[PDB]
């Protein structure tokens, strides 16, 4: 329940033509969190008083 | 009667903090916890009234004056965080949707609120539908249902099953669009009675976050923009002459040798006159876009926290955006002592393509 696992931004690749590296600054981009939205995770933390 | 644009400009002394780098108007007496949703009154109400729901379970109303002065008017309470709010078309009612699994109808003149909807999980979206033959409230929930309510009986007038948890929705009669978990994307038609119209393979490869319907030259709903957690927005027409070229995506809400930081798109709204659009992001910036010319009109300076929500007033002379933590990095980056803000900007000409 909630965001017990520490946040770590997933790395990736894209182009802009130059090839670039990326870091995804969203917790739900992590494998452990991909099945939930930010709001669902937040409500879980609120219910568990992990604010 | 009154100014089109009247906030003027803040000055710094002729002779220090990053909370408001645009120096936009600050709404007085802002909510005490993160702001989830914003909604301005319909054109049927004289003047401009703003509603905000927050993670402190409250819904608040302010009068917004042409000068930028804001007067708190009224407030109501849910027993859980408020996820979405909207108005009835006559401006008499505000509808509110909560993590407490219910939605309320709030009559502003009498300042009374009653429950009008019940779900088996948090209510994520709420919209008012005014059709020629019926009027109802539409609620979307993490219980994977879409329900429709007459505001008088506690039995829903219809229940539609969703493929997954409701994440966002928009309604411009006769169109509704809903995005769900696992990248579900469904368009509904609303003539006679709501029914599913098309299930769409998502133009985006990442978790869906926000959606807004846009209109064609004849003022009829014709497409929608859809934002994901991956700093990307899709423009998607319902029936274009050349889908492979007319439907497209663009990158936004990114920062930047070093890796480029990708942030979530938290909100999307179309300017009601110009048909241009604003996006707000977890990067703490707003951007203004022209989806026809395929251009960026403006990006803001970066705020010291995410922008969680945005909206326009009925004629688009005021753009409102909320500076609030969005949980994009989980509980560890929540600072319960950092202040929340709603900012207002006269952005109409910034949203008018030259």
């Amino acid at each position: 329940t909630g965001t017990t696992i520490k946040f770590n931004p997933p790395t990736g690749t894209d182009t802009m033509s130059t090839n670039i590296s990326t870091k995804h600054q969203c917790i739900t981009a992590m494998k452990e969190y991909e099945s939930k939205s930010l709001e669902e995770l937040r409500l879980e933390d609120y219910q568990a008083n992990r604010k | 009667f009154g100014t089109t644009s009247g906030f003027g400009t803040s000055g710094t002394s002729m002779f220090t903090d990053n909370h408001n780098p645009m120096k936009d108007i600050e709404v007085t007496s802002s909510p005490d916890d993160s702001i989830g949703c914003l909604s301005f009154s319909p054109p049927t109400l004289p003047g401009n009234f703003l509603i905000a729901g927050s993670w402190a379970n409250d819904v608040r109303c302010w009068e917004v004056q042409d000068s930028g002065q804001t007067i708190p008017k009224a407030q109501q309470m849910h027993t859980g965080p408020v996820l979405d709010v909207c108005w009835s078309d006559d401006g008499s009612k505000v509808f509110t949707a909560s993590c407490d699994k219910t939605a309320k109808m709030w009559d502003l003149s009498s300042n009374q609120a009653i429950q009008i909807a019940q779900h088996d999980a948090p209510v994520k979206t709420i919209h008012w539908i005014k059709a020629p033959n019926y009027s109802c409230v539409m609620t979307g929930s993490w219980d994977k249902t879409l329900k429709f309510w007459d505001t008088r009986s506690s039995n829903p007038m219809m229940v539609l099953q969703l493929p997954e948890r409701c994440y966002c929705a928009d309604v411009i009669y006769p169109m509704a669009v809903v995005a769900t978990a696992e990248r579900g994307l469904i368009v509904y038609q609303l003539e006679n009675q709501p029914s599913e119209f098309r299930r769409i393979e998502s133009p985006l490869k990442h978790q869906h976050r926000c959606v807004a319907i846009f209109k064609d030259k004849q003022n009829k709903p014709t497409g929608f923009a859809l934002g994901s957690i991956e700093g990307r927005v899709a423009i998607h027409y319902i029936n274009p002459p050349n889908p492979a070229k007319d439907n497209f995506t663009f990158k936004c809400h990114r920062s930047n040798s070093a890796p480029q930081d990708i942030y979530a798109v938290n909100g999307i709204a179309f300017h009601p006159v110009h048909g241009t659009l604003a996006t707000v992001g977890s990067d703490g910036r707003f951007s203004f876009w022209d989806k026809d010319a395929r251009t960026k009109l403006k990006t803001s300076e970066q705020l010291d926290q995410p922008i969680s929500a945005c909206c326009f007033n009925h004629n688009g002379n005021i753009f409102a955006y909320a500076s609030s933590y969005d949980w994009s990095k989980g509980h560890e980056f929540y600072n319960p002592q950092k202040k929340n803000y709603i900012f207002l900007r006269n952005a109409a000409e910034e949203l008018k393509p030259r």
